[PDB]
């Protein structure tokens, strides 16, 4: 977990979880509230937050459609997921600017 | 202006067909050229086999 | 217009000439293939019969 | 018809006297030990009676006569004659009952392969695959036979026959929703055809198929795949295949059925679409 | 409407030409193999019959 | 004319395949024949 | 380079060995009566020497050796092998000096027609005619050879093969200020291909040529011939050949030379003519 | 799979059988003198083993066995079968080791020609050149082999194959070799197609290629050559390629690189390139100074 393990892309099991923007994982793999780094290539690394859902098969990290579009992930592909630690004194978020628009036209 | 686009498409396709037949000609000619040689070879083969077998069988059968 | 007419006419005429030429040409290849088929059948029958008769004669001698 | 049937009955009597020749082998050949030519002419009369049955349209009887003649003739000698008799029996069995034809053709395959003539072996493999397809429903055996025949043909640098067999295999696999093999084969055949000046026109179609197969698996990667095909072949965008695929994928960005329906109807408005393409589009565009 | 007919029949003729080309290439591939087989059988029969006739003497 | 080509060449293809089968058959048969004849001559 | 020199040296050595072989073999036949195997060995040596001569890029001596082997073998009471040797000698003599090539090919034709085969005789006839045409100016011998080959082809029911020879004969007859034979052949071939789905497309063209070669005599006969051909071929008026012929007729009727020449020039512009048609039109324009 | 393992095992078994059989055949001939049946039977066993082994997906030992059987058969004054087996072994080694396949193919070539057949030898030369050029980075050997094949074909008055070989050689020479040979061959092939039955409208492309090759030498030679082509072939006068050549020559005369670039771009848009004219055009444009 700390170093990084291979995992399989999965679809978000529930719409409610799709609203949480959390990389849903099985209970047998990780614990809710953890932050992990998804690795697809030497340059393309991203970070998600883990939420536990019963329907997730162990060894697969579920991504909602927005996460797949942002990270260019394909369901069923292989990624390397490692535990990511945030420096609370340096990485804590003070101010965000975000772009928000209607999801459906 | 659309007529210009469609006639350009016609030009492309027609040139493609012209080049296609240009290719076809040499291939079919070579096929016929090979055919004539195989014809010569098979005729020579059959002729020689027939005469040799007939002559040798007659020679070996009438010596007894 | 005039240029389109000219180019289309010339290329169509060339294609027609080539097509008629190849149509005439195919017949010689067809007939040659038929003749070689007949010759091959003759060769096969004659050689088969000759070999079988020769084997029978050899058995008779032995 | 009926007089020929009388001569077919006479051929049954010929088979009876062939059984008498077998009786000779059993008992009288002790004094006729040298009558090997007697067994040879017994096989000859077997073949002639089988031909008489063939004229009588007794397909089962002719096939049985052929099989008996083949079994008797394969006395560890004249192997090619036995293989020819077996394939003749299979051809007789092609109609009516072809199940035993499969076994006889497999035996002929084994014998011809033992000689090492790969061309006829692959031809008979294709024959058994096609008779399977047109008579039985099993496809996995057919696809395995196609693979073996294509490998045999490719061994002797016969690229065209192997390529067409692999194209059929890829189509069947796509029908059986195994798209990785389909895309691999389609890409290979397209790149091979493009290389020679004589096979550069067909390439477009192959690409189209491959693209469609890829578009079945990953929608996002479809854009990358089509861009790669475009850059690989600069003259791929001009052809209507690339334009139609671009229209379909850019319409699928938004949930508008009317756009794709109109596009497919317009493309069909210029030429009829086959069962494969129609079914593929109907299945893929459902979601 | 004539232009559409031109397009349709031109593309049909193009496709027919391509498939005829593939089939012709296949026949050309077969021709060399049959020719080599003929040459091999010719040489084999010639040498065999000549040797047999020589041995007969 | 293109269609007439197609059909004619298809017939030619079928019958060329047939003759190729026959020629290979003859080749193998004559090879075995010469082998057997030479063995028989050796027996004498 | 070095290969050719080595082959030539060993071929000279082989020729010395072969003359030694023939001399000593005749001596041994006289003094011992050994049979005829030595003559066969000498013939085989001569054939190999001729092949090696052909390797050395010395076709004349290779043909001489081939002819010597042919004559010796036909002296050995066997013609067909001598026929093959004669044909090979003629092929070798095709280049360099073909004068003896014609005679040797004629001897091969003689022996073949003695045996009976027609197609090979016709092939040799057409080859000799082509040699005469390309290397010699006398077209009478070429015409005779082509006519004989056409007759032989027609006798063998080979209409397609005979058609080419008849067309060549007609063309050369029209070249040498002879139109009756050319006219008859043209009209006969045009009528022959009337009912053929394939050759019907050509039916028009020949007719036009006939019409043009029927205008070399007068005007009224040309009009009668063209209208008769149109009556026999109603679709003939569809093509532009009839329009061009009518334009030529009307222009020549009124002594309108300039319009006739301009029409010919524009016809050339749309589709170029050949030497035969160009010179024929020039001769027509002479009066 | 069982098939491959069993085939390889029986191949080893029959190879051992054939080795012991040849040793025992030497012993027999030294002890009993039974003739040549032993050696011929050993050769037949070797051929059977080689063919089944080449079925067995392993090629190297199959080709080695074919070569050994061919050598043993040639040891008995037989060449035709030895040559055919050499050809088969070369075909087998084509996918195993190019050098051994090439050695076998050249041996087959020399023996077959020594027998008296050239067209088969010409096909072998063409195959040897093709295998050289496809996988090995060499041309000169391929050029020589194609030239020899063309010579053999012309000796047997096979005009089509000889012309194809000469055109391929001329193209390869023009790519790398000097232009004189390419110029002469292209001019010959172009002038030898003015009255072809089906190719009455084909020599123009060859004359265009020859004109381009001339243009690669000098401006004066280029204009003289195009004028000679114009005078020689009236049909070439009304050729689009002739107009393109005149436009390019005039554009280059004033040293207007923009005119040359736009002319070539318009030609490309009207007609797709062929990958062979583009390199020549780029080389010419590079010397616009």
């Amino acid at each position: 977990n700390m170093a990084g393990r291979s995992m399989q892309a999965a679809r978000c099991p529930t719409d409610e979880l799709s609203l949480s923007n959390c990389a849903v994982v099985s209970e047998k793999d990780y614990q809710s509230g953890q932050h992990v780094i998804v690795r697809t290539s030497p340059n393309h690394k991203y970070i998600f937050t883990l939420r536990t859902h019963p329907s997730v098969v162990p060894g697969s990290v579920a991504f909602s459609l927005p996460q797949r579009k942002w990270a260019g992930l394909s369901i069923g592909q292989e990624i390397e997921v490692a535990l990511y630690s945030f420096d609370k004194a340096k990485q804590c978020i003070g101010t965000m600017t975000i772009e928000i628009d209607f999801l459906q036209k | 202006e659309t007529r210009h686009s469609e006639i350009i498409k016609l030009e492309n396709s027609i040139r493609e067909l012209h080049d296609m037949f240009m290719d076809m000609a040499m291939l079919v000619e070579s096929q016929g050229e090979m055919i004539d040689r195989i014809e010569y070879n098979v005729e020579h083969a059959v002729d020689y086999v027939e005469r040799a077998v007939s002559d040798t069988k007659k020679a070996v059968k009438y010596q007894s | 217009s005039l240029e389109s007419t000219r180019r289309m006419l010339q290329l169509v005429e060339e294609s027609k000439d080539a097509g008629i030429r190849t149509l005439v040409m195919l017949d010689e290849q067809g007939e040659q293939l038929e003749r070689i088929e007949e010759g091959m059948d003759q060769i096969n029958k004659d050689m088969k019969e000759a070999e079988k008769n020769l084997t029978d004669l050899g058995k008779f001698a032995g | 018809g009926m007089d020929t049937s009388g001569k077919q009955a006479e051929a049954m009597a010929l088979l009876a006297e062939a059984e008498r020749k077998v009786k000779n082998s059993q008992s009288f050949f002790s004094g006729l030990f040298g009558g090997s030519s007697k067994i040879e002419e017994a096989c000859e009369i077997y073949a002639r009676a089988a031909n008489m049955f063939k004229m009588a349209k007794n397909w089962s009887a002719a096939g049985n006569a052929f099989c008996q003649a083949a079994q008797l003739h394969l006395q560890l000698q004249s192997k090619h004659d036995a293989a020819t008799c077996f394939v003749d029996a299979g051809n007789a069995f092609k109609k009516a009952d072809p199940q035993e034809a499969i076994n006889c053709l497999m035996r002929a395959i084994e014998i011809y392969t033992d000689m090492g003539r790969f061309t006829i072996a692959a031809k008979h493999h294709i024959s058994i695959a096609e008779i399977y397809e047109t008579e039985l429903v099993d496809v996995e055996k057919a696809i395995a036979h196609y693979e073996q025949s294509a490998d045999y043909y490719k061994g002797e640098e016969s690229n065209s026959s192997a390529n067409k067999c692999l194209l059929k295999v890829a189509g069947y696999a796509a029908q059986l929703e195994q798209y990785q093999k389909a895309i691999d084969i389609y890409e290979q055949v397209g790149t091979s055809a493009m290389d020679s000046p004589l096979l550069k026109y067909s390439a477009k179609d192959y690409f189209f198929k491959a693209a469609l197969c890829h578009f079945c698996i990953d929608m996002l990667n479809a854009k990358l795949a089509v861009q790669k095909y475009e850059e690989l072949f600069p003259a791929f965008s001009d052809s209507r295949e690339c334009k139609l695929m671009k229209k379909l994928l850019e319409a699928h960005e938004e949930q508008n059925v009317d756009s794709y329906t109109e596009s497919v109807k317009e493309y069909d408005s210029i030429s009829r679409l086959d069962q494969w393409l129609t079914t593929m589009l109907l299945r893929i565009k459902k979601t």
